[PDB]
């Protein structure tokens, strides 16, 4: 499953980090700060297992878009994850500068919770994500109609 | 400080500006400064908003803001609190109960949970499944934080599972169960074990993580499920086949399930697009080989097919895979293949193949020292 999803820097700090699942923020920032060193060498241009846990991993322009996972976590489903969520970023921001990605921090947390809840994952569109997000609700626009009518 | 900043702006704003204020809010606490004397004005000017966006940078503040007082108990504005995500709890906007729900996951004082518990159980039973599916993670979690609040909250869920209908809250319906409740998550995968492989993809993907853990509790099933772990071999998903094949080396060291298992790893080392995927499928099988030397050499023929991915690591990582496979018996037939690959890399892409063209040679002579 998957604990976490952090924007990082290549230097280990955090941009921003969502907790999904049996794991503290503060926790997290200590993860990233040590991924760095696994991931600069060539072991793989994915994944690095250290600690407990699995980081699931993508270059985002000069950042790094970092998903936290349990070790038995099922790796290709969590690379899809990690696209998933990086194609998220990239289309909410004009930009992948850390400035940027700051101005949409709690919108892409927002998103991140639309596609992991308690780390599992649902099978989400960019454009089922996008409908999530907005919140139009049919009943809820009938209420208030059913409201004034009363 | 610059508190009082941000008590003016609450005061003043409207909707638009303080979801500004709230951003502010937000970002300076999570880097290191609580405001305190800003929960009461937090209340008062935030949470009676009919703005939803505002509304979700509410409910993160919850999240992070002091529950407890100086002496350990609750403070006390959390009563007010409470009316307010009581009444999130029952809005006419699924989106709103959903993102409540998600909330209630994370909530941990059972003070605060227990004026909830009815409107949770409540939303069980709504007729969209967007807040379905975030009830019953929201019952299971409040089960796993606080039994006493809802001591029957596996009957509950098994309830749920019995009667649902949308493929997302299956599948959350039975890791809330299963997560609670052990025996009872087995009696429902009873009910359902012929037809688990015809089930979607990620309710199959719990089902084998489930019958993991039971085969270990229980292993007189542990046959059953081993030839139910055979047939997800041929699952339409990829994710749930590297699953299947992951969990049946898991269960047992027999050679036949061993060498399924490395076929459907090198089947999705071809098939899929993601050369990291490859390397990592790759590696999955170089493991099964190294502690069954032996069992897989059948396979080295369809290892070597990995070779026409582009990719110079897929390609050295196959070739190291197969060269610890060349025995007596079919190393001419490995040397022809590269060979084979050897006169592809003059006609296409000759540029690009000049570092794979040196591996082929390299692992040409390898063969020849090797006899």
């Amino acid at each position: 499953v998957v604990l976490a999803a952090s924007i990082c820097t290549r230097g280990g700090k955090a941009v921003l980090a969502r907790a999904f699942h049996d794991i503290k923020r503060s926790r997290v920032e200590a993860l990233l700060a040590s991924f760095p060193k696994a991931a600069n060498s060539g072991t793989q241009h994915t994944t690095v297992e250290q600690d407990n846990v699995r980081f699931v991993y993508q270059p985002l322009d000069e950042l790094y878009m970092v998903l936290i996972t349990n070790k038995q976590s099922n790796i290709l489903q969590d690379i899809d994850t990690l696209h998933l969520f990086a194609q998220v970023v990239t289309n909410t921001c004009r930009t992948l500068e850390e400035r940027e990605i700051l101005r949409n921090a709690y919108e892409l947390i927002s998103a991140f919770d639309e596609i992991i809840n308690l780390g599992y994952r649902e099978n989400l569109t960019i454009n089922q994500i996008k409908t999530f997000l907005e919140m139009e609700s049919h009943e809820e626009r009938i209420q208030e109609i059913i409201a004034r009518n009363k | 400080p610059t508190l009082q900043e941000l008590k003016t702006q609450l005061e003043k704003g409207n909707d638009e500006t303080k979801i500004e204020t709230m951003k502010r809010i937000l970002t300076i606490m999570l880097n290191g400064d609580p405001l305190h004397g800003l929960l009461m004005h937090i209340i008062r000017f935030v949470m009676p908003s009919k703005s939803k966006p505002l509304k979700k940078l509410l409910y993160f503040y919850y999240e992070i803001c002091p529950k407890l007082d100086s002496q350990g108990k609750l403070k006390q504005e959390f009563i007010l609190v409470c009316n307010g995500i009581r009444n999130d709890l029952q809005h006419p906007n699924e989106y709103i109960r959903g993102n409540t729900l998600r909330f209630l996951c994370k909530l941990r004082e059972p003070e605060l949970l227990e004026p909830l518990l009815s409107s949770v159980r409540a939303c069980l039973e709504h007729r969209h499944a967007y807040v379905r599916k975030n009830a019953v993670f929201a019952v299971a979690s409040i089960y796993q934080h606080a039994p006493s609040l809802i001591p029957d909250a596996a009957d509950l869920i098994a309830t749920f599972l019995e009667g649902e209908s949308d493929p997302t809250c299956k599948r959350n319906g039975f890791a809330a169960l299963s997560s609670i409740s052990h025996d009872k998550a087995l009696s429902y995968l009873g009910t359902v074990f012929e037809g688990i492989p015809n089930a979607e993809e990620l309710l199959q993907l719990v089902e084998i993580e489930f019958i993991r853990k039971d085969a270990l509790h229980n292993p007189q099933n542990k046959p059953r499920y081993l030839r139910l772990i055979f047939d997800l071999l041929e699952a339409n998903t990829s994710t749930v086949v590297y699953e299947a094949a992951s969990s049946l080396t898991a269960l047992t060291n027999n050679p036949v399930a061993v060498k399924a298992a490395a076929g459907k790893f090198i089947e999705l080392a071809i098939k899929e697009a993601d050369n990291n995927v490859k390397l990592i499928v790759l590696d999955r099988v170089d493991q099964l080989r190294q502690k069954n030397e032996g069992i897989l050499d059948d396979l080295i023929m369809e290892i070597l097919r990995v070779l026409s991915s582009p990719d110079i690591d897929v390609r050295r990582k196959a070739l190291e895979i197969a060269l610890e496979m060349v025995s007596s018996k079919n190393v001419e037939e490995v040397v022809l293949l590269l060979k084979k690959e050897l006169s592809k890399t003059v006609e296409q892409e000759y540029e690009k193949n000049s570092e794979y063209r040196q591996l082929l040679i390299h692992s040409i002579h390898q063969c020849a020292v090797k006899f």
